[PDB]
């Protein structure tokens, strides 16, 4: 049993989410990312659409986890583009990658609504890892590289979907709780990447896009754990 | 009017937004909050984590907020 340390400088969340000057404390956001009380609308369904909010300082875990409640909303059966969840060695503030910089060195995970290489596996949920080398291959939804992925609708759900990413003993796994039920621990396995290596100092950061389509992307709240062994100290 | 027993629970309470009976540095934050550099909030939500928590979970439980 790992124990679990609550990061307040590394998270956010409602409802005085924002500071009477418009800061999100400790995170910056960028593009048109818009933060209020209750939430960020990280894009709008407004044409091409970019924003990103990150953590200001790097977060030195060597094990963590983080828990992302996020609404997609569109007005149609297909939406676009996404919403991407990162640990990076750099902030991403701008980019063509979900709302940020391309050749991240770290991990990304794309909540990807859009079919872009019509293989009929939208919504999807891919992991990505970078090294600073690769440029994402959007037109085919990362499945070049995609290191895990699974298809879960996370659009237009009753509730919050809710995404726990964890990162253990090497092992990057993605729970997501698909928004059926009020219950904010109903979560279901998504996908597991096994012997991951990811910066020893990193970013956090959430960010979306749109493209033709434009669908809502709100985030309700991010919220960040450090993960200790049983055996050790925090 | 509250006895001191009642005040310090209605203190505590004042700032559990998420009514979980626990007291994060974010709800810190809005107890904390022109406005001060985002340096001495740190500096503050970390000497109050450093002080009260003892199990070091970065939560303060009524048990650590009050002492006795
Ligand atoms: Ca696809
Ligand atoms: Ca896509
Ligand atoms: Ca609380
Ligand atoms: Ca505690």
């Amino acid at each position: 049993l790992p124990h679990r340390r609550f990061e307040y400088k590394y998270s956010f969340k409602g409802p005085h989410l924002v500071q009477s000057d418009g800061t999100v404390p400790f995170w910056a956001h960028a593009g048109n990312a818009i933060p209020s009380s209750d939430q960020i609308r990280v894009a709008p369904s407004l044409k091409s659409q970019r924003g990103s909010v990150w953590t200001k300082t790097k977060a030195a875990f060597e094990n963590w986890e983080v828990e992302v409640t996020f609404r997609v909303t569109g007005r149609g059966r297909i939406g676009a583009d996404g919403l991407a969840i990162w640990y990076a060695e750099n902030q991403g503030l701008e980019g063509p990658v979900f709302g940020s910089a391309d050749l991240w060195n770290g991990v990304g995970i794309f909540f990807d609504s859009f079919d872009n290489d019509g293989k009929k596996n939208n919504p999807a949920i891919v992991i990505i890892g970078n090294n600073g080398q690769i440029h994402y291959d959007h037109q085919n939804d990362g499945a070049s590289q995609a290191l895990a992925s699974c298809q879960r609708d996370f659009r237009n759900k009753p509730y919050p979907v809710r995404a726990k990413i964890t990162y253990y003993q090497n092992t990057l796994t993605v729970m997501i709780n698909n928004g059926f039920t009020p219950d904010k621990n109903d979560y279901e396995f998504c996908a597991k990447v096994e012997n991951m290596i990811i910066p020893a100092q990193g970013h956090f950061g959430i960010s979306a896009a749109t493209g033709g389509l434009a669908d809502d992307h709100d985030v309700l709240s991010f919220l960040t754990f450090q993960l200790t062994e049983p055996g050790k100290e925090p | 009017e509250m006895s001191p027993q009642e005040l310090q629970l209605h203190y505590f309470k004042m700032h559990d937004y998420d009514g979980n009976n626990l007291l994060d540095g974010l709800e810190l934050s809005t107890a904390i909050t022109p406005l001060m550099s985002e340096d001495e909030l740190i500096n503050i939500i970390d000497g109050v984590l450093r002080d009260d928590d003892k199990n070091n979970d970065g939560y303060i439980d009524y048990a650590e907020f009050a002492k006795s």
